[PDB]
């Protein structure tokens, strides 16, 4: 549903 | 390391709008450019939030929730601060290459959307808010709304929010005051934090209308389009508890 936000929180910065 | 020094080091870098000043201005052009800039600022706000001490210990769903609720308050507050630091005049400093000066404010329907953001920079200037108070306040804005049923890690959230309220108190004590002036300062600043809910309500009204009316041809980047699509049913169903310091 909120694909981009989930990706940015899940990914390693 | 002090907690506010950790909020300081994670401050996002300055983003440019990429605004070509040789080409004439228009409300539509500025609104379009600011929406694209807003998307980039939001992506930077996610990286910022993940670095706030305690935030990544919340359930991933609560991390998403808090960012979805507070995005506009974070944007408007960071804009108010940048405007307050760049000028002593009524200017919205969205980016170094895109400042809404007195001439740009005369553009059709520019003022009515700008006025709510101008309130933020006006208050920060009136209250002479310090860098340390601002940092504590901005983190508190990320923690200013929860779902009406609460969060998955509500006990942990209540502990984190309390820690940053305590941090704001510590920043206030540093401003050469006595108990009675510091009682007034904490009250004044938490009143500005409370007033951010009304500022955001007004900005979201413009935002939601501009996003839903496709005939306006106002483009929103994926990041903002996604948050707005999530937020509209939540406001529609009363799924929001706006935390207040005063009543
Ligand atoms: C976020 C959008 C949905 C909005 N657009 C609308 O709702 C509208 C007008 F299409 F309906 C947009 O909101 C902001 C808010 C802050 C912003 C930006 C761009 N950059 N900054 C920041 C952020 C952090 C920061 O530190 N600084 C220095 C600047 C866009 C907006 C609002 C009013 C007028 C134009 C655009």
């Amino acid at each position: 549903e909120n694909a981009l936000l989930r990706y940015l929180l899940d990914k390693d910065d | 390391p002090t907690l506010v020094s950790l909020l300081e080091v994670i401050e996002p870098e300055v983003l440019y709008a990429g605004y070509d000043s040789s080409v004439p201005d228009s409300t539509w052009r500025i609104m379009t450019t600011l929406n694209m800039l807003g998307g980039r600022q939001m992506i930077a706000a996610v990286k910022w939030a993940k670095a706030i001490p305690g935030f990544r210990n919340l359930h991933l769903d609560d991390q998403m929730t808090l960012l979805q609720y507070s995005w506009m308050s974070l944007m408007a507050f960071a804009l108010g601060w940048r405007s307050y630091r760049q000028s002593s005049a009524n200017l919205l400093c969205f980016a170094p290459d895109l400042i809404i000066n007195e001439q740009r404010m005369t553009l059709p329907d520019m003022y009515d959307q700008c006025k709510h953001m101008l309130y933020v920079s006006s208050e920060l200037h009136r209250l002479q808010v310090s860098y340390e108070e601002y940092l504590c306040m901005k983190t508190l804005l990320l923690l200013s709304s929860v779902p009406k049923d609460g969060l998955k890690s509500q006990a942990l959230f209540d502990e984190i929010r309390m820690t940053y309220i305590k941090e704001l108190g510590k920043a206030i004590v540093k401003r050469e005051g006595n108990s009675s002036q510091n009682s007034q300062r904490f009250y004044q600043l938490t009143k500005l934090l409370d007033s951010m809910h009304e500022v955001v309500e007004n900005l979201l009204n413009y935002c939601f209308q501009t996003f839903l009316d496709k005939t306006m041809s106002i483009e929103f980047p994926e990041m903002l389009a996604e948050i707005i699509t999530n937020q509209i049913p939540k406001y529609s169903n009363g799924n929001i508890k706006k935390l207040l310091f005063h009543q």
